């Protein structure tokens, strides 16, 4: 399946990203540098925060209460459709799934 | 030797586990922890032995409480307590908000961007020791690549001469292989008075080298201190050391053995990451913990405030609960699950650094010496610990089969 992930400058790469593949490890292991995952995906640090396209919303399982949690400290805009894409999982119904990444993680 | 139980434990969830002496250790080290594992034991158990301490059987635990640093703090991340007096380095035992501002500072000496360009170099540096050894037809692994590699890579990182790496070498491995010369306060002391002077010249002239970026950065919304920086610089270099060093050499020892697994690699090198992957699972090494911080129920345990618990990383790789055959190395392995660096917010912030050391080491060294083994009547011994490691890997190789690329 496949994933965009816009940049804050409207930069555009996509990813073709295997299932049970998380959108952070995805975007680490192909040199998508403003998403950082730091803790390694384990919604311990805020730094893989994207902004889920509202095209996708409802298709991607809704956050449990770790990652609201955790999402409570993103230093870029906390907005409504803010994820830890540590926290998506990618599977074939998210195919063509877009994420916005926000200018800053740390 | 063995502790008193204290009030709160009780007798059926003790188990004997040194984790520096653990019984089985000719057969592995690896093989001896799991033991925790076996068929009746809780999935958290208690130890009479290095001062008494709980020990997290199981991956789903270990995970679980890496993740909740309210409850287990890293403020006493070291088993026995006494090992870590003397320990101060930075971040080791910070928990957020303070842990996150200094790993966002190392972010920008280690982070994946800073490994991307810096593997051409990485490279360079594993191909000419490799070459250096691959007409001998023999070296001691540990001794010749495993421990050479690392330190060589951090004198680039951090801008510092290569004359300097005799004084380095003595002083890290006099805090972590002590040889009664020295205590570890005293070694950790002069290597904090070598970074020092090099921290103070490069806040005032910098540059672009790892120790200029740490001493000119920022944290808590303020300018890091000399202290700060020279305690956080000390463990970019510490932490880069002995878990390489000996992960490497539980990996070779492991190839030296596997002709098949070698032919893997050799006729199908893109496999080099995914196997690089299950060889962190399966010779997974490290074994901290964590501290609580009060008195709590976890998973039916009374825990009380100031006990210690062994959060073994090397562990959750391992637990068949997790992977089918955990003993098994195979490099088509479907869901490799391993907390072989760690969890949590702690987990390495080095982590990129290693799997490119590894990854490029068994590239490097598959294409020159692809024909090795262990060598004949050699008695390959392991070390448990904090890190637990190889003593000495004599390898042995024709090399009339090498080749010089
Ligand atoms: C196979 C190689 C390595 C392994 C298995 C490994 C494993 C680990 C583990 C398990 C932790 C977490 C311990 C805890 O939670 O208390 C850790 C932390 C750390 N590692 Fe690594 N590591 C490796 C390589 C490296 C390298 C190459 C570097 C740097 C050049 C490095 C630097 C650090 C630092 C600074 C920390 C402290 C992070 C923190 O406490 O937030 N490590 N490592
Ligand atoms: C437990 C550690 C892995 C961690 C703190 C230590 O001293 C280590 C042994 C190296 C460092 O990275
Ligand atoms: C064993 C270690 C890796 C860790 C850091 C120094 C060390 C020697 C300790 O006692 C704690
Ligand atoms: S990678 Fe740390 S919260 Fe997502
Ligand atoms: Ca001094």
């Amino acid at each position: 399946s496949k994933v965009v992930y816009v940049s804050h400058d409207g930069t555009r790469r996509e990813l073709d990203v295997a299932c049970g593949v998380s959108l952070m490890q995805a975007a680490v292991s192909n040199g998508i540098y403003d998403i950082v995952g730091d803790c390694g995906g384990s919604a311990s640090c805020a730094t893989c925060h994207v902004y889920v396209n509202e095209a996708f919303t409802d298709k991607v399982p809704a956050a449990n209460e770790r990652e609201i949690g955790m999402l409570e400290s993103v230093t870029a805009e906390l907005k409504p459709n803010s994820r830890l894409c540590c926290q998506i999982i990618m599977t074939p119904e998210l195919d063509g799934i877009v994420v916005d990444v926000p200018d800053r993680q740390w | 030797n063995l502790a008193p139980l204290p009030p709160h434990v009780p007798e059926h969830l003790v188990f004997d586990f040194d984790m520096y002496n653990p019984s089985n250790l000719s057969a592995g080290v690896q093989e001896a922890w799991a033991v925790l594992q076996e068929s009746n034991v809780p999935d958290l158990v208690w130890t009479r032995s290095n001062g008494g301490h709980w020990i997290a059987t199981r991956g789903q635990l270990i995970r679980e409480a890496y993740e909740d640093y309210r409850h287990f703090s890293s403020e006493s991340p070291f088993i026995p307590r006494e090992a870590g007096e003397a320990y101060d380095f930075i971040p080791t035992s910070m928990d957020p908000p303070e842990q996150r501002q200094f790993r966002a500072l190392a972010n920008q000496v280690v982070g994946m961007p800073v490994v991307d360009k810096l593997e051409n170099r990485i490279q360079e540096l594993a191909s000419s020791l490799i070459e250096s050894l691959r007409p001998q037809g023999q070296c001691n692994f540990t001794e010749d690549y495993a421990e050479p590699f690392p330190i060589r890579i951090f004198m680039l990182l951090a801008g510092l001469p290569e004359e300097d790496i005799p004084h380095l070498k003595y002083l890290t491995d006099q805090m972590t292989r002590p040889d009664g010369s020295m205590t570890f306060a005293e070694a950790k002391e002069a290597l904090y008075d070598y970074l020092i002077p090099i921290i103070e010249q490069r806040r005032q002239k910098p540059g672009t080298d790892a120790i200029s970026i740490v001493a000119n950065g920022q944290v808590n919304g303020r300018p890091i201190t000399s202290d700060e920086a020279k305690r956080m610089c000390g463990l970019l270099l510490v932490g880069g050391l002995d878990t390489v060093v000996n992960f490497l050499s539980f990996s070779m020892e492991f190839l030296a053995k596997s002709p098949e697994h070698r032919q893997e690699l050799i006729e199908r090198p893109e496999r080099i990451p995914a196997a690089s992957e299950e060889l962190l699972r399966r010779f997974s090494l490290v074994a901290d913990g964590r501290i609580l911080t009060s008195d709590y129920e976890f998973h039916g345990v009374q825990l009380k405030k100031g006990d210690q618990i062994l959060l073994p990383q090397m562990l959750s790789g391992l637990d068949e609960r997790e992977n089918a055959a955990p003993m098994h190395v195979d490099f088509s392995r479907q869901c490799v699950s391993h907390t072989t660096f760690g969890h949590g917010s702690h987990l390495c912030l080095g982590q990129h650094l290693a799997r490119r050391e590894i990854i490029v080491t068994l590239k490097e060294w598959l294409t020159r010496i692809p024909d090795f083994s262990i060598a004949p009547g050699a008695q390959i011994q392991h070390k448990s610990g904090i890190v637990s490691g190889v003593q000495a890997l004599p390898l042995v190789w024709d090399p009339a089969t090498t080749k010089a690329v």
